[PDB]
């Protein structure tokens, strides 16, 4: 059934304060190992 | 050698790759005006006083930051170079306070001198100026932040040479203030050298404050004895009384700094 | 409005601040997004996290971000005073942000600003005495075709009239939650008198794909 | 082709612009996205660079630098440092609200664009610097990226091509200057959003010191459609060196302010009178149009009649194309008050770094605040012009240029209105 009348983006009515950061915490496992500069910080 | 040939006002000079426009003009004896560039600090590129015309290029370049490319003819005295210098000096003197008589930097100010040299001789600014809250960063450096031209030699010195990382810019825009953001006492062992490299009277010497004035001081080039480094100093005196102690440049000792004990 | 700090009894380095353990796991997930040796790149997210746990930023959240990321505290003070979202003063529970730049001012955002002012009894920059509403005036919020619009803490409220914004303030006072969308007839950004484009069905996978691919 | 406009729905890149279809993965794959992505990855970097150079795609951020030439700056072997794509998603420009629509309604198209763009430049990951005020848009995009990782489309072994590519989203914190590419890099690096000087360009020293291409949401998201449909398809629309489709944001004093995708060289009058429902009060009620968001100078009604909405025909109309954000201003507009509110925006959104913008944008806002009331004299007009000419090209980034240009457009087209403002101030106050 083709519909061009209803706004399908109703999910952002259900976003809380920590939604972005919990999505980041969920995506923390799918990611490649970060590159390293060879030192702990530019002050090390 | 891998030296490339550039031109300053037509005159050729051979430079190492990585040489800036400012250093290339230095090699033929011309000093491009500057406020934030310091040869012992990192390149900031944020006072825009070194804007200079490269010919066959319709834009002024930051001479402190732009490296020379092979074949550039640097026009240090052309029309749009001088228009850029006068415009930038006009913006520096927009919000700068009329404090030159009550200022310890009068007569030894970069802003006065290269306003006489490279800026206009009058104001188009018809508004009211800003006034910045002063800070208390110790018993040595008198702070009058209304005079600050926001050149960030504070920050580059306290980060790179002093190793303190406690001066920085808060705010944004015209409300951007150089300070510690808290009531913090900037007392390093090299904390008085920010009195030197500040081109304006925003950071002055609190012991030296109000006592002398640079043209009447005799300069005696002498040696530090407060430690065994042997820092070269200038004892500046006035009528048989020692007024203050400045550093001399010596590339192998103290490059152009002295400690707070010396100062 | 200042960009220096003075130690009040409610804002000092002896003000208690600590993250929750779920916030520490969120911070570790943030730090793992950046290369090793560039942990300072997590200054802006984690400090924003310190605004989401607390509502604002005392000078103990800035020092805690400076402590857990191994950065100097002035480098966090700079970020916390540079960016306009970091509340360095305790704002209300609903932080109303009215956009009054030129595309919203052309469509009469001042009517909605005055409607919020006379509705809540405060002016621009102040907080209602029940600590529920802070009204400030912000720049372009990126909802220009839905002008005029406000923002309440996360949520854009668009195509507004003074009646609509009085309704939104009434249901913020009522303890409910409003719907973050355009309060006119349209849905997101379309022409209000019907769809002038994208009326045909979308062509699906494989449409117009060039050969050799 | 001579005439332009009236773009069909089969030729749209941003289908589901309006949020009317499903933005998620089953909705995006059913509209053409993530189709034959493995072959686009496996045909190499130079093929994708040749497709983007063929398409004539210019930088949708607003400057219009050639996207193929821009992305080919990364086409060089590594030196130990990783390489990065960074997608600019701040969009703080007044008038401009299209990248919000791409992130919010076609998010997987932006993810596939990150994959294709980062493959073309050999990049390791993507950093989508989204604006922090677009919080629901950011969580929208993160749900999409979670769908893309769980479907094996990005990450380890992206689309089964043996190429590894992460997609990171970093929120902003409320600074318009962080949309500028080096200031965005500095904001990603956990510092103040202050622009770096160029050189070094980000292709040499970008984010974290790495080779980095910062590119807009629209110039990144159209790249899978260019790689699927072809370069000749995208070069078939618009004039020469003005190729493609473009999202337009017609706001202000129109009957129906809207975002609409349209062919590139469409006339401004046709665009406003077709998609926006015309100016409120008719076309004779038109006073001025800011054609591409606040950074471009306004043009009056005598210029808006025959002007084409691409780059070169707006350069010839002594303005810029910019972000193609059309702000329409009718005859009832206090136009000096609008330009002064705009210069007030430019002083509140100015990072304070170099001297001409930090001092002169506040000094221009004080002059414009006196020009609204008329509390001045006409010799200060040309003075103000020269102040703009002391900011234009004398700054680190182009926010000084983007603040000098509206003042120049207002003076150049409405000097008599300024003068009669000030002389009626002089007669009713002196
Ligand atoms: N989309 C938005 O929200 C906004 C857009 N703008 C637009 O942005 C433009 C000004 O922005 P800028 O990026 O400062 O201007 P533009 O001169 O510098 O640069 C555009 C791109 O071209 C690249 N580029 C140009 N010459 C290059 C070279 N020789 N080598 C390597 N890369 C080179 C730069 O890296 C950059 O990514 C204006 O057209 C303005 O309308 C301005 C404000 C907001
Ligand atoms: C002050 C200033 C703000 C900018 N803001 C944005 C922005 O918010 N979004 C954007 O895509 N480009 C912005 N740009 C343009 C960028 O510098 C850059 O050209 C663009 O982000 C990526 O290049 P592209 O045009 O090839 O896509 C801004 C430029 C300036 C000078
Ligand atoms: S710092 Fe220089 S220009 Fe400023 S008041 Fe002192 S002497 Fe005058
Ligand atoms: S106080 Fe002096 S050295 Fe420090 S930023 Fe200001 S002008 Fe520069
Ligand atoms: S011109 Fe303005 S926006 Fe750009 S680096 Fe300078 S202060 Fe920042
Ligand atoms: S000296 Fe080059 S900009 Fe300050
Ligand atoms: S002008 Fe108010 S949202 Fe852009
Ligand atoms: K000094």
């Amino acid at each position: 059934p083709f519909d061009n009348t209803t706004y399908k983006n109703l999910q952002h009515h259900d976003y809380s304060t920590y939604t972005f950061l919990d999505l980041n915490l969920d995506l923390s496992k799918f990611r490649m190992p970060q590159p390293s500069s060879g030192r702990e910080s530019p002050r090390h | 050698s891998n030296l490339i040939e550039v031109f300053v006002d037509g005159q050729s000079v051979m430079v190492e790759p990585g040489t800036t426009v400012l250093q290339a003009c230095e090699k033929v004896g011309m000093q491009i005006p500057r406020f934030c560039y310091h040869e012992r600090l990192s390149v900031a590129g944020n006072c825009r006083m070194c804007l200079v015309e490269i010919e066959k290029a319709p834009k002024v370049v930051a001479a402190c930051a732009m490296p020379v490319m092979k074949g550039w003819n640097i026009l240090t005295n052309s029309e749009k170079t001088k228009k850029a210098r006068e415009g930038v000096m006009e913006f520096l003197l927009a919000n700068h306070p009329l404090d030159c008589p009550i200022c310890d930097q009068g007569g030894e100010c970069d802003l006065q001198d290269q306003s006489m040299m490279f800026g206009s001789d009058r104001s188009r600014f018809l508004e009211g100026k800003r006034a910045v809250e002063d800070k208390n960063i110790g018993p040595l450096v008198k702070t009058i932040m209304t005079r600050c031209i926001q050149c960030t030699r504070c920050i580059r010195f306290a980060s790179e040479i002093a190793g303190v990382d406690d001066l920085g810019t808060t705010g944004r825009g015209n409300d951007m203030q150089v300070g510690t953001y808290i009531e913090k006492m900037f007392m390093s062992e090299l904390s008085g050298n920010i009195i030197d490299i500040c081109p304006v009277g925003a950071l002055t010497s609190k012991p030296y404050a109000f006592t002398a004035r640079p043209w009447e001081t005799r300069k005696t080039e002498s040696i530090d004895v407060m430690d065994a480094v042997g820092s070269n100093i200038v004892v500046s005196t006035r009528t048989g009384e020692v007024m203050r102690i400045l550093p001399r440049m010596h590339e192998d000792i103290n490059e152009e700094w002295i400690s707070d004990k010396t100062r | 409005a200042l960009f220096v700090h003075r130690d009040t009894p409610k804002n000092n380095p002896e003000t208690p601040f600590d993250f929750t353990p779920e916030n520490y796991k969120r911070i570790e997930a943030i730090v793992k997004n950046y290369p090793e040796g560039h942990k300072a790149a997590a200054v802006l997210p984690v400090l924003d996290l310190a605004q989401r746990q607390n509502g604002w930023l005392p000078i103990s959240a800035m020092n805690k971000v400076a402590e857990i990321l191994q950065v100097p505290p002035m480098r966090v003070y700079e970020v916390a005073t540079f960016y306009t979202m970091y509340n360095r003063k305790p704002v209300g529970k609903y932080h109303i942000q009215v956009c009054t730049t030129t595309p919203c001012m052309l469509r009469n955002s001042d009517s909605i600003l005055e409607a919020i002012q006379k509705k809540l009894g405060i002016k621009v920059g102040e907080t209602t005495p029940d600590k529920l509403f802070t009204l400030i005036e912000v720049e372009c919020l990126g909802a220009c075709v839905n002008a005029p619009m406000v923002q309440i803490n996360d949520n854009y409220y668009e195509d507004l009239t003074p009646k609509d914004i009085e309704e939104i303030i009434d249901e913020l006072k009522a303890g409910k939650i409003p719907k973050p969308g355009p309060r006119s007839g349209r849905f997101s950004c379309e022409p209000a008198g019907g769809l002038t484009s994208l009326t045909e069905p979308p062509k699906g996978p494989g449409f117009g794909v060039q050969a050799g691919l | 082709k001579t005439s332009f406009g009236s773009l069909k729905d089969e030729d749209r890149i941003f289908t589901n612009l309006y949020g009317r279809h499903d933005w998620r993965l089953k909705g995006a794959q059913s509209r053409g996205d993530w189709y034959k992505t493995k072959e686009i990855l496996l045909k190499g970097p130079d093929w994708i660079l040749g497709e983007v150079k063929t398409s004539g795609l210019r930088g949708r951020g607003g400057a219009g630098f050639p996207t193929g030439l821009k992305w080919s700056f990364m086409n060089k072997p590594s030196d130990g440092r990783p390489k990065y794509l960074v997608v600019n998603a701040d969009e703080g420009e007044p008038g401009t609200c299209k990248d919000r629509e791409i992130i919010r309604h076609d998010p997987h198209k932006l993810v596939e664009g990150c994959l294709v763009g980062g493959r073309a430049m050999g990049a390791r990951a993507a950093y989508i610097y989204i604006r922090g005020e677009f919080y629901n848009e950011a969580s929208n995009l993160q749900v999409a990226i979670r769908e893309a990782y769980e479907a094996g489309l990005i990450g380890k072994n992206a689309c089964g091509s043996g190429y590894d590519f992460d997609v990171f989203v970093v929120r902003g914190a409320g600074a318009y200057i962080c949309g500028e590419e080096t200031a965005l890099i500095e904001s990603i690096e956990g510092k103040q959003g202050k622009p770096r000087l160029k050189p070094p360009f980000p292709a040499d020293v970008g984010v974290f010191g790495c080779p980095t291409t910062v590119a807009n949401v629209e110039t990144v998201a159209v790249s899978p459609t260019i790689c699927r449909r072809g370069g000749a398809w995208f070069a078939s629309f618009g004039r020469e060196r003005n190729s493609g489709t473009k999202l337009f944001n017609i706001s202000g004093h129109v009957n129906n302010p809207c975002t609409v995708e349209e062919e590139m060289s469409v006339p401004l009058k046709e665009l406003i009178e077709k998609h926006a429902g015309g100016v409120t009060g008719g076309w004779d009620n038109l006073l001025a149009v800011i054609p591409g968001g606040s950074s471009t100078p306004l043009i009056p009604k005598s210029v808006c009649e025959t002007v084409l909405m691409d780059f070169d025909a707006l350069i010839q109309a002594q303005t810029g194309l910019g972000t193609a954000a059309v702000i329409v201003m009718d005859r009832s507009t206090d136009i000096v008050k609008a330009i002064a509110r705009l210069i007030e925006f430019y002083k509140h959104e100015s990072c304070g770094q170099c001297t001409p913008c930090r001092e002169g944008v506040d000094w221009m806002n004080k002059v414009m605040a006196r020009f609204v009331r008329g509390d001045a004299r006409p010799a200060e007009i040309d003075s103000l012009w020269e102040i703009s000419k002391q900011i234009e090209g004398h700054t680190i980034c182009a926010l000084g240029d983007g603040a000098a240009w509206p003042v120049q457009g207002l003076i150049r087209h409405f000097r008599p209105e300024l003068e009669e403002r000030m002389q009626r101030f002089a007669q009713q106050h002196q």
